[PDB]
């Protein structure tokens, strides 16, 4: 098996799953779900009621720093019945490692901002707002980044069509430059990529 | 912590334009292409909408 | 490990300070490097006098394509739709259909020449090693209506040069 | 009589011979750019001088992807130019858009939002095929301004 | 500072709207079990009356009016 | 249903907001008319207004009547600043757009099967 | 056969071919066509590169140019022998000095009216004007109804189209005016009597053809394009000094392209209001638009913000 295949190692994998024992030990009241990802990194599966409660429990103490928030971001799931997903990412300087921070939501259920905590979801807290629509509520500022000032359909989410609804075309017939419904000249070919078998035993879905 | 029940059947409003009311989408299993004995593409509800006119360039 | 850089202190006594007063207020510096490592001049200049000059390449360089044939010609294209099917850029479109005899070929092939991102996808995805990325950089007409290529427009731009090409991949087709 | 067509010997030699294009820095096609005014293809001193403002130029260039929201700046510069004026794209993402091409915020093209004239096309064109562009665009002018008050 | 001011003022910018009321210029007017509209036109009327005379409005006043003897009487106690 | 509201309580504070900023835009829109440099009748600009602001009027909900504003309250941002330029404003009154039918039989002639 | 919706890269079975098109109204129909989908064959006669600001106007493929000169009657017959309608815009003001003027309103729209017919286009359209009467005026007025006359004996089915002063946005009609920064605004002729005519808006014009373009049923029968009310006053001309607040040219600059001491100044008073029973408007509509609103944009000058126009107009009489 060795040669080709990815040597494991063993100490880290005992550890972050002592470590992280006893977060659901010490707040209850939060914390649904633990595990631990093969390859040695957590995931907290949070309430959406503390946010702000478990970085600041997370934001200091002497067993836990957890001071640099590298990446927030997110991921959107029909047949979820709670649409989206929030996912923290932090890494604590001492103690080298990754621990992640996963929240639920909808669309209409507002999230209360990380702002106070870190002032690094500045940033990313916008962008979202304009993405797939999440609307956080107490943040210093709510506007729109990257994306035009028309688009009325936050993109990424999973019902947009990939072109969007207008084009845009310059005329003469005035001195603008105006929107005009989409008019491809290709269809955009839709490929079927998905081959039967079930190739993968360990992930077999329950029985059914 | 302003729990305040209240119950009113969710819907949203706005972000698509037209297509909200003009359309009948479909919820099916898809059937197994049958060229090949492959049970594995079943299994999951998925939902596809009504086809309206490709035409010629 | 580390390094520490910028951390100095000055010395502070009368034998230094000059070599500082002797510098701000009569400009010692500033003139050592602009006085002279501007001068140097004196170097050879670096160009390609471009219109007859030209500079270098290799073997695996990529641009203009091409489709081969054997000897007396196959048309070396089988039509097996691959060289469609990982185009990241989706630019090909291949339409088979019998020809007389009953050997298959194609009718219509388009690579688009302003999506083509030039990969080095439908280099190596042919088995039967028909298309391949030309050497030659001749290009820019003034015309967009132009640039989308038909099959008839490839095979000559294709044995406009195939002394080029067959001597390219006799050198490389070892490495792969 | 015959002293107009030989005229249109210097004023359709002096406009293709001092060009003063403008750019647009966009995206990845703008490193290939600068390299035609680095010194191994010497962009300059082959007669065309480069960037000046928005006002004294000739050819703008599009390089890069043409958002929406970069729409309605370009549209307005292209005007203020003076009149013997053209607009020469490269790359293909002015093209019909490289790929973004089925994207949602990106305009599909370039050539629909102005009147566009000589095209090149890759990812970056190799810093070749752009000056193979332009002497397209200088042998472009072989027009008269003779036969417009001198026929009809 | 004058009831001939605040009078004389009001009645006649009601009439001056192109819509509903047709001369209800009575000063008691109910506002739809009265004459009627949309709620978000009667929210309409107050801001012409601010502009005018100069005033404010701030607050939970608008909701209550519901007649011009209301917002002459509320303006009546407001400036004299 | 329990989640907790975003500004509103139930319809009232929630339409008194919507009567609110309709004055923010019914007060400023031709301050921009001017400065914009744009030319239209000036009425219009209070038509188009109060065009969109009886449109979406079948709203049953607080938290939608929240979330709606939440877009509102932002544009008038932008708007009574400059970071458009002339171009994502006029863009609500659709000048080049060749008409819809949306009669039947002016349909049947052109168009299949929408 | 029309396919799909009208947006653009749409078919709409239509062709069609514009001569002309170039200049102020040609321009301004094929861009009504480069957008409902069409095949436009846009032949020109001298011009290069002014032709390509019209070029993203059909999105692709759709417009597509030739060459012609038109006292040659083959180049007429090259193009058209593929089309379906055929409207014709073609001719100008000032007599050239190439050109005799004479019959470039009898002999070229015959010229054209020519293998058109032969050749079986359908539907061909021409043009006319609202004040061009046979009776004595005006040297340019004139000439032009002897095509109503001379080429309608040609084609039986004609549509051919009769419309007032056109104001546009490039347009030179209202544009004569507020150019006359000069010793003064000396009306025509120093009388405040007859202004002013039918001044509609370009795009009731442009989009009455395209109305037309398959109507159906009009076809022979010839219509007359409304004003809007009512007649108007000398106060056009003061209007002008109201708001205003006080191709293939050359190189350097013309030799006379000019304001014609001659039909020029006596073809804006000719005035003349015809007659009603032409259908002529609504019933190919549905359009009309007014002056007051529609006249600031066209008009802006060095104040370039400042416009607080309250003033307005009755009709005027003989209303
Ligand atoms: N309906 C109205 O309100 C109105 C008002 C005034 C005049 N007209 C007449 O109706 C039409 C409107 O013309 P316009 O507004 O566009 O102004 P225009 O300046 O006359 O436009 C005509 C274009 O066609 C060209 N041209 C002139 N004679 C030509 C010929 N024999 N063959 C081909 N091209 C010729 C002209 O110069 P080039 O040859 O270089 O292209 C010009 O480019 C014209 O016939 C005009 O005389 C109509
Ligand atoms: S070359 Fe290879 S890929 Fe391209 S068509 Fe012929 S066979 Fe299919
Ligand atoms: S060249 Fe690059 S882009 Fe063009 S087809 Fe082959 S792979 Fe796809
Ligand atoms: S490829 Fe698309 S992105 Fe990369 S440079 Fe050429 S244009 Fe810019």
């Amino acid at each position: 098996t060795r040669p080709t295949v990815r040597p494991r190692n063993d100490v880290a994998h005992k550890q972050l799953s002592a470590f992280g024992e006893y977060v659901a030990e010490i707040l209850p009241k939060y914390v649904q779900q633990v595990q631990v990802s093969c390859f040695n990194e957590l995931e907290i599966c949070i309430h959406p009621d503390g946010v702000i409660p478990v970085l600041t429990f997370l934001r200091d103490h002497s067993n836990a720093q957890f001071k640099s928030l590298a990446d927030l971001t997110a991921v959107d799931i029909p047949t979820r019945q709670n649409r989206f997903e929030i996912v923290y990412n932090l890494l604590s300087l001492r103690f080298n490692s990754r621990i992640r921070v996963k929240t639920y939501t909808d669309e209409l259920t507002p999230i209360e901002s990380s702002v106070p905590v870190y002032k690094a979801a500045n940033w990313y807290e916008r962008e979202i707002w304009d993405m797939f629509g999440v609307f956080f509520a107490n943040h210093p500022d709510l506007r729109r980044i990257l994306t035009d000032y028309g688009f009325e359909g936050h993109p990424f989410r999973k019902d947009f069509p990939l072109s969007g609804y207008v084009e845009l075309r310059y005329d003469d017939e005035v001195k603008r430059v105006v929107a005009e419904p989409v008019e491809l000249a290709q269809e955009f070919r839709k490929f079927d990529l998905n081959s039967p078998w079930e190739a993968f035993p360990a992930y077999r879905q329950p029985p059914e | 912590i302003t729990v305040d029940e209240k119950l009113d059947i969710t819907t949203i409003t706005g972000v698509p334009e037209e297509h909200i009311k003009t359309r009948k989408a479909r919820i099916f299993v898809p059937a197994r292409n049958n060229m090949q004995s492959g049970v594995n593409n079943t299994k999951k509800w998925k939902m596809e909408f009504d086809t309206r006119e490709r035409w010629e360039n | 490990t580390y390094k520490y850089v910028n951390l100095r202190e000055p010395s502070m006594d009368m034998k230094s300070v000059t070599d500082r007063a002797a510098q701000t207020l009569l400009w010692t510096e500033l003139i050592r490097g602009l006085g002279m490592t501007l001068s140097y001049l004196f170097r050879e200049p670096a160009t390609i006098n471009y219109p007859f000059e030209k500079g270098p390449l290799s073997p695996r360089f990529r641009g203009e394509h091409a489709l081969r044939r054997y000897p007396s010609g196959e048309e070396r294209c089988i039509a097996c739709k691959l060289c469609e099917a990982v185009c990241p850029a989706q630019a090909i479109t291949i339409e088979a259909e019998p020809r007389a005899d009953g050997s298959r070929r194609t009718t219509r092939y388009d690579i688009d020449m302003t999506k083509c991102i030039y990969c080095g996808f439908c280099q190596e995805a042919c088995p039967v090693d028909a298309i391949v990325e030309g050497p030659n950089f001749e290009f820019s007409t003034e015309t967009h209506e132009e640039l989308l290529y038909n099959k008839e427009k490839l095979l000559n731009n294709g044995d406009k040069w195939e002394a080029e090409i067959a001597a390219n991949i006799q050198a490389d087709y070892l490495y792969r | 009589e015959y002293v107009v067509a030989k005229l249109d010997d210097l004023i359709n030699w002096a406009r293709r011979s001092s060009l003063w294009p403008m750019t647009f820095g966009l995206a990845c096609c703008a490193v290939e750019m600068m390299h035609m005014a680095a010194p191994r293809y010497d962009m300059d001193r082959f007669g065309v001088v480069f960037r000046a403002s928005p006002r004294q130029s000739d050819v703008m260039i599009v390089a890069g992807t043409l958002t929406n929201k970069m729409a309605p700046a370009l549209r307005k510069v292209y005007d203020q130019m003076p009149e013997p004026r053209y607009v020469v794209s490269m790359g293909s993402c002015a093209n019909g858009g490289g790929y973004y091409h089925y994207s949602y915020s990106v305009v599909r093209g370039c050539d629909r939002i102005v009147p566009v004239d000589i095209y090149v096309p890759g990812c970056p064109p190799t810093a070749e095929a752009l000056l193979y562009g332009i002497l397209q665009l200088q042998k472009k002018i072989k027009r008269e301004k003779r036969l417009r008050i001198w026929y009809r | 500072l004058t009831l001939e001011g605040i009078k004389d003022r009001v009645l006649y910018v009601l009439k001056l709207y192109d819509k509903i009321d047709p001369e209800k210029l009575s000063v008691n007017s109910h506002f739809m079990k009265d004459l009627g509209l949309d709620s978000l036109d009667q929210v309409e009327i107050i801001m012409a009356m601010e502009d005018e005379f100069g005033f404010e409005i701030p607050d939970i006043d608008a909701e209550k009016l519901m007649c011009p003897q209301e917002i002459v009487d509320y303006i009546a106690d407001k400036k004299d | 249903t329990s989640v907790k509201p975003i500004f509103s309580r139930d319809m009232n504070e929630a339409k008194r907001r919507v009567r609110e900023l309709y004055r923010a835009w019914y007060r400023e829109v031709p301050n921009t008319v001017h400065l914009f440099q744009l030319d239209i009748s000036v009425k219009q600009g209070r038509d188009k207004v109060r065009e969109m602001f009886k449109k979406n009027a079948h709203i049953t909900d607080p938290r939608v009547v929240d979330l709606l504003v939440i877009k509102g309250k932002m544009e008038l941002e932008e708007t009574i600043k400059v970071w458009k330029q002339r171009t994502h404003v006029m863009r609500f009154f659709h000048e080049t757009e060749a008409p819809r039918p949306k009669d039947f039989l002016s349909k049947f002639y052109v168009g299949h099967d929408p | 056969i029309p396919h799909g919706k009208g947006g653009r890269s749409s078919v709409s079975g239509i062709v069609a071919t514009v001569f002309g098109a170039t200049g102020f109204l040609g321009r301004y129909v094929v861009n009504h066509l480069g957008r409902m989908g069409s095949q436009v064959i846009v032949p020109h006669r001298c011009e290069p590169y002014d032709t390509m600001h019209l070029r993203p106007m059909g999105d692709l493929g759709q417009i597509i140019f030739m060459d012609w000169n038109g006292r040659d009657k083959d180049s007429i017959r090259r193009a058209v022998e593929h089309s379906s309608v055929v409207i014709n815009l073609v001719g100008r003001e000032w007599e050239t000095q190439n050109f005799d003027f004479e019959d470039v309103f009898v002999k070229i729209p015959q010229a054209i009216a020519q293998v058109s017919k032969e050749a079986g286009v359908e539907k061909f359209i021409h043009i006319s004007h609202l004040n061009a009467d046979i009776k004595s005026s005006s040297k340019y007025l004139r000439s032009k109804a002897v095509g109503e006359k001379e080429v309608r004996e040609t084609f039986p089915e004609a549509t051919i189209i009769k419309p007032a002063e056109i104001f546009g946005r490039e347009d030179r009609f209202l544009n004569y005016f507020a150019n006359i920064r000069w010793f003064g605004g000396v009306p025509l002729i120093s009388l405040g009597k007859k202004t002013v005519k039918q001044p509609v808006y370009i795009v009731d014009v442009t989009k009455g053809i395209i109305n037309a373009i398959k109507d159906p049923d009009a076809r022979g029968k010839t219509f007359a394009f409304v004003g809007p009310s009512r007649y108007l006053l000398f106060d056009l001309v003061q209007y002008v000094f109201a708001v205003a607040h006080r191709i293939g040219r050359l190189f350097e600059i013309s030799p006379f392209e000019p304001w014609t001491t001659r039909d020029k100044v006596e073809r804006i008073h000719t005035t003349d209001k015809i007659l009603p029973h032409l259908p002529g408007l609504e019933d190919l509509g549905v359009e009309a638009t007014p002056l007051e609103l529609k006249a600031i944009e066209v008009l802006r000058r060095h104040r370039t913000y400042r416009w607080l126009s309250s003033e307005i107009e009755d009709v005027q009489p003989a209303k």
